RNA sequence: CCUACUUCACAAAGCGCCUUCCCCCGUAAAUGAUAUCAUCUCAACUUAGUAUUAUACCCACACCCACCCAAGAACAGGGUU
């Protein structure tokens, strides 16, 4: 990867671009014919929100997402991964991904209310005061449709809506 | 100990003899209520961790009574403690720097010109009141063909209800 | 349930169309057979 | 009862709501979607 | 703001966002472009 | 340490005897389990 | 009439004690219900619900071979599935053939 | 067996303590298994009049889990009788209020509305944080396996896993990150 | 080697299959429960009531244990105690006391 | 086809391997003959039954009484072979049936006791309004069984 | 609440006197990706931003014929040194 170095030296900065190493593919895919990174590893349709080892190589340092012209996704691939790096961001996990901040941490906010597939951001939600009838109910969506195409075991598909 | 700033210290019990006028260097007449401090002692200390987990308490009593009119437990508790028995019995929410020793006495230069006291008492009983004393409701109009609805408390709810709710205003013991 | 049974050839219902069905409940002890069930 | 034409959508007897549901229209599924294949 | 069912930007300078759960037109240039999905 | 026996109870003291009991049933060829009587003619 | 309409809900509600009672028994053994019923009428065992409840209070070791029996048809099974056979179609399958 | 008429049937009939940790799991799932055990649906010796009841110790109550957006939207409503009275809280609010209050309600729902639920209920017992008194803990067997998995947050990956799964593209010597 | 449940709990099944094929036969012999997962008996033997002066003011302290509670805080003490509500300890009247069977039947 | 391990990846459940079918064909043919050994030896006692009977099933011992609802055409005294024994079980061992078991295996010997009535059984129907009220009442007949001797035999 | 005034008077009242303490959310702004700019964020996050995990009352298990009471329909309650 790239990277730049600022050096105040004697009101002389100098503004270096510097070239680290960078990591490389593993040396056989299962099958070379495939487009995407996740077609390439027949990882279609595999992963959910909980495989932090496979998102956490599309991520920037400080938890922001890649785009498509350097990581190479699809678009639909890439949606996936893009929700699926906000519902892990708010569970508790990647914790070393934070965003940069001077000192503003320091009031801590409200307690850890621990969530998982958390579909919105938090902070965005009305509460269900009044949830309809029995024939319309207001649901609360859980998980993202997205994620409507993975593989499912349960012969029961996945509830979305509850 | 000294003072802290998080502080709350004991009060006492006093009897509420009368009252009487009082004037200002501005002119203004105000209205004193005279409580005297009869005899006063702390009781009993229970610390922090014994009632609620929140703040310690201080037991007070008031003036003295009889010995031959109140309960045997009470008699081996103030026999125990050695004081008379005393007739009302409150408890004061303190912090636990403020305690002070089961069987001190009280006085009433525990307060100083100057300060802000709350006073709570039980009120005077009126007996079981109509609405109109209670609840300050109006009645209904007294000679312009009224049948003996002069002081009724009239509609009491609505009629979808079928209820009264039990929030309601009526007559009752005042 | 058995829609299982069906593929077998041997009738959904176990109680109708088997050897558990079929076959006489009870004997006397020293071997004659009995009268047949009426159904 | 309402007649045969109406404004408002007219909610139909349960019988031809199930043959309604189960006579929809369902695309061909590729076996390897064909992105994913060069 | 305005609540509108279909927002649209009514100049060059207007840009969409989603906020709170809506999308809102803002603009800097003339403040009259405001709008809020309702 | 090898059991042969096991009893329960409410306290300690008569889940003890009650384990007692059941061994000194065991012991005796006398269990629940055992062969019913053989009313047969020989 | 309470007594004469009351014999219908008494058998309903007798074969719905004894679902509760094998789902519990089963459930202890780590598997299901149907599971248990589906697997265990396709070795042609045919026991019903009754004596099952009987067997799962006062023989726990007669239900725990069932609930065994019933887990090794479920995995013939499904080896059976991956494979369309091919071999051995299982052992504890091979249904007996009556005529 | 052998067992004595008095000793078998107390044997047979007794109650039995578990213990179920809360610790990031959804408080339905706790409160089916709770719920089946307390109404003692988990014994083969069941039925509804013969008071077959178990005690459930549930702990972390306060580090339970919502999926989804249900901190936010997921709304708890009582009444006082009083007319004005009506109140409606989140589930956060509700939680923030009374640590415990949120397993408590699942648990009492999911339970039958005939009278024995305020006994089941008396034998629900229920504890914010990792301390249980010494006589609960001197009652317990079997603490029951958690229903959700915990899904295991990247620093502790124990770094030969690192190792296993691949590297899925190449990027650009010249990015920046 | 491949069993369908864990063998530790209750029992030890083998299920075999007869060469006929027309029964299947089930072995299962107990399984104890083994010296080491056992923790010794508590043996408690308390005694604090040895004072040197008398020996049978002990004998008379054996009796120092009486209470009378109404039925209220008797109730609460109840229900505390079994893990039960409040209205099992209320007593019925005459009605449900004398319909109820005194000599019921018994089953084995 | 590689697949990394996600977690979709694999199925949830454990990868279950039966067994070779050759030697398990071996251990069963040794389980069987311990289990014949220890009929053959006489190493049970108080054995018990699953017997299919009158449209029902008895989960039956020695000693005890069934009671059905039909005549059955037989004096009392009369021994009966029960017929349809579809589960067999003494400790430590038990025979299930396909679905039956042998006639050879195992013999259930049965007395009747006892051929009474039943209680009265009443039948009513009602609708309102309508001057509908019938009414019935039954005493179907009834017989006790005593369930004597539950054989085995090791031919197995 | 009765010390002044007033209806009145060993009381009750107003026309008379005393006391009366925490918010509430629609938006306005930094950093920053998806989309190397920019962007307030149903992106991860930082402020105005939450008053409450609020404090005051009330919480003594059985002397009770009888008397009195500012306590009271009866009952209940307080005093009888
Ligand atoms: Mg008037
Ligand atoms: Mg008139
Ligand atoms: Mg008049
Ligand atoms: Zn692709
Ligand atoms: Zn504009």
């Amino acid at each position: 990867f790239r990277e730049v170095v600022e050096t105040q030296e004697g009101k002389t900065t100098i503004i270096e671009g510097r070239i680290t190493a960078t990591p490389k593919e593993s040396p056989n895919p299962p099958n070379p014919s495939g487009q995407c990174p996740i077609c390439r590893w027949n990882l279609k349709h595999k992963y959910n929100y909980d495989d932090v080892l496979l998102l956490s190589q599309f991520i920037r340092p400080h938890g922001g997402m890649l785009p498509r012209k350097i990581t190479g996704l699809c678009q639909e691939e890439h949606r996936k991964i893009e929700e699926c790096v906000k519902m892990a961001h708010r569970a508790g996990l990647l914790p070393n991904h934070r965003p940069r901040l001077p000192e503003g941490v320091v009031p801590k906010s409200k307690p850890q209310l621990n969530r998982y597939l958390t579909r919105w951001a938090p902070g965005s939600v009305k509460p269900i005061y009044k949830k309809g009838p029995r024939w319309n109910r207001v649901r609360m969506p859980v998980g993202s449709p997205l994620l409507r195409d993975n593989v499912c075991y349960s012969r029961t598909p996945w509830k979305l809506y509850h | 100990h000294p003072w802290e700033p998080g502080s709350f210290r004991v009060g006492l019990i006093a009897l509420k003899l009368g009252m009487m006028p009082l004037w200002t260097k501005d002119g203004q007449k105000h209205v004193v209520t005279l409580l005297q401090v009869q005899d006063c002692h702390v009781l009993k200390y229970t610390s922090k961790e014994n009632c609620n987990g929140k703040m310690a308490t201080l037991s007070v009593g008031g003036k003295t009574v009889s010995r031959f009119r109140k309960a045997t437990s009470i008699l081996e508790f103030y026999r125990e403690l050695g004081l008379p028995p005393k007739q009302t019995v409150k408890i004061f929410n303190i912090t636990d720097n403020a305690a002070i020793k089961p069987g001190t006495p009280l006085y009433a230069a525990h307060f100083r010109p100057g300060q802000y006291v709350d006073v709570t008492a039980k009120t005077i009983g009126k007996g079981f009141q109509g609405v109109m004393k209670r609840w300050g409701f109006k009645g209904q109009p007294a000679t312009h063909g009224q049948t003996k609805t002069h002081r009724r408390p009239g509609a009491v709810a609505t009629g979808d209800i079928g209820r009264v709710w039990p929030g309601t205003k009526m007559p009752g013991k005042m | 349930g058995g829609q299982w049974r069906l593929q077998q050839g041997l009738a959904a219902n176990p109680s109708g169309y088997g050897p558990l069905t079929e076959l006489p409940d009870w004997s006397y002890a020293d071997g004659r057979p009995a009268p047949p069930m009426k159904g | 009862g309402s007649k045969a034409v109406t404004r408002h959508r007219r909610v139909m007897h349960f019988q031809r709501q199930k043959l309604m549901a189960v006579t929809e229209y369902i695309p061909p599924k590729p076996a390897i979607h064909p992105s994913c294949l060069p | 703001f305005k609540n509108k069912t279909v927002l649209k930007k009514r100049c060059k300078d207007c840009y969409l966002v989603k906020r709170r759960g809506r999308w809102y037109v803002y603009c800097k240039t003339h403040p009259r472009h405001k709008q809020r999905q309702m | 340490k090898k059991l042969i026996a096991e009893g329960p109870g409410e306290t300690v003291l008569v889940a003890e005897e009650e384990a007692a009991r059941v061994a000194l049933r065991k012991l005796y060829g006398f269990t629940e389990n055992r062969r019913p009587w053989n009313y047969s003619k020989p | 009439v309470k007594c004469t309409k009351a014999r219908y809900l008494k058998k309903k509600n007798m074969r719905t004690l004894w679902i509760n009672r094998i789902t519990a028994a089963s459930q202890e053994h780590g598997l299901k219900y149907p599971a248990l019923i589906g697997n265990l009428v396709k070795c042609q065992v045919e026991l019903n619900r009754k004596v099952l409840a009987d067997l799962a209070i006062y023989e726990p070791k007669t239900f725990k071979s069932l609930a065994a029996l019933a887990s090794r048809r479920r995995h013939e099974g499904f080896a059976a599935a991956l494979g369309d056979g091919k071999e051995p179609e299982g052992i504890f399958s091979r249904v007996v053939q009556y005529h | 067996s052998s067992f004595s008429r008095a000793p078998q049937q107390w044997a047979t009939f007794a109650r039995i303590w578990y213990l179920l940790d809360g610790k990031m799991q959804p408080p339905g799932k706790l409160a089916a298994m709770a719920s089946i055990r307390l109404q003692g649906l988990h014994k083969p010796v069941y039925h509804a009049l013969s008071d077959c009841g178990d005690h459930v110790v549930i702990m972390n109550t306060r580090h339970i889990a919502f999926s989804g957006n249900k901190w936010e939207q997921k709304v708890y409503s009582s009444h006082t009788g009083y007319p004005g009275g009506f109140r409606q809280v989140t589930a956060a609010q509700l939680h923030l209020r009374d640590p415990v209050a949120i397993v408590k309600l699942a648990i009492y729902g999911m339970l039958p509305k005939n009278l024995h639920r305020r006994t089941m209920m008396e034998r629900l017992h229920l504890f914010p944080d990792e301390y249980i008194p010494e006589d609960i803990l001197k009652n317990l067997v079997e603490e029951l396996p958690q229903p959700r998995k915990i899904p295991k947050r990247l620093d502790e990956y124990t770094q030969e896993e690192i190792d296993a799964f691949p590297r899925l593209w190449t990027p650009p010597e010249d990015y920046r990150l | 080697t491949y069993s369908p449940l864990p063998d530790d709990y209750n029992c030890n099944v083998e299920l075999a299959l007869t060469s006929d094929g027309r029964t299947i036969v089930c072995y299962h012999p107990s399984v104890d429960i083994p010296y080491e997962h056992t923790k010794p008996i508590p043996r408690p033997d308390p005694v604090h009531n040895n004072e040197e002066t008398h020996d049978q003011v002990l004998k008379t302290r054996l009796e120092e244990k009486v209470e009378h509670l109404e039925e209220g805080p008797m109730i609460e003490q109840l229900s505390k105690m079994f893990f039960t509500t409040k209205h099992r300890w209320y007593p019925h009247g005459r009605y449900h006391r004398c319909r109820k069977n005194l000599n019921p039947p018994k089953d084995r | 086809g590689y697949v990394p391990k996600t977690s979709l990846s694999s199925p949830p459940w454990p990868e279950v391997v039966l067994p070779d079918p050759v030697e398990e064909t071996r251990h069963h043919a040794e389980v069987v003959k311990k289990v014949n050994e220890m009929i053959v030896t006489g190493q049970y006692g108080r054995l018990f039954a699953v017997v299919h009977f009158a449209s029902r099933q008895w989960k039956v011992t020695s000693e005890d009484l069934i009671l059905i609802g039909n005549e059955l055409d037989l004096a009392c005294g009369e021994r009966i072979r029960l017929e349809k024994v579809l589960l067999v079980g003494a400790d430590n061992f038990t025979l299930l049936g396909k679905p039956l078991l042998g006639k050879d295996l195992v013999r259930v010997e049965a007395t009747v006791i006892e051929k009474t009535e039943s209680w009265p059984r009443i039948i009513m129907r009602f609708r309102k309004r309508k001057n509908f009220k019938k009414k019935r009442i039954v005493t179907t007949p009834q017989t006790v069984l005593r369930i004597n001797s539950i054989e085995i035999a090791p031919c197995l």
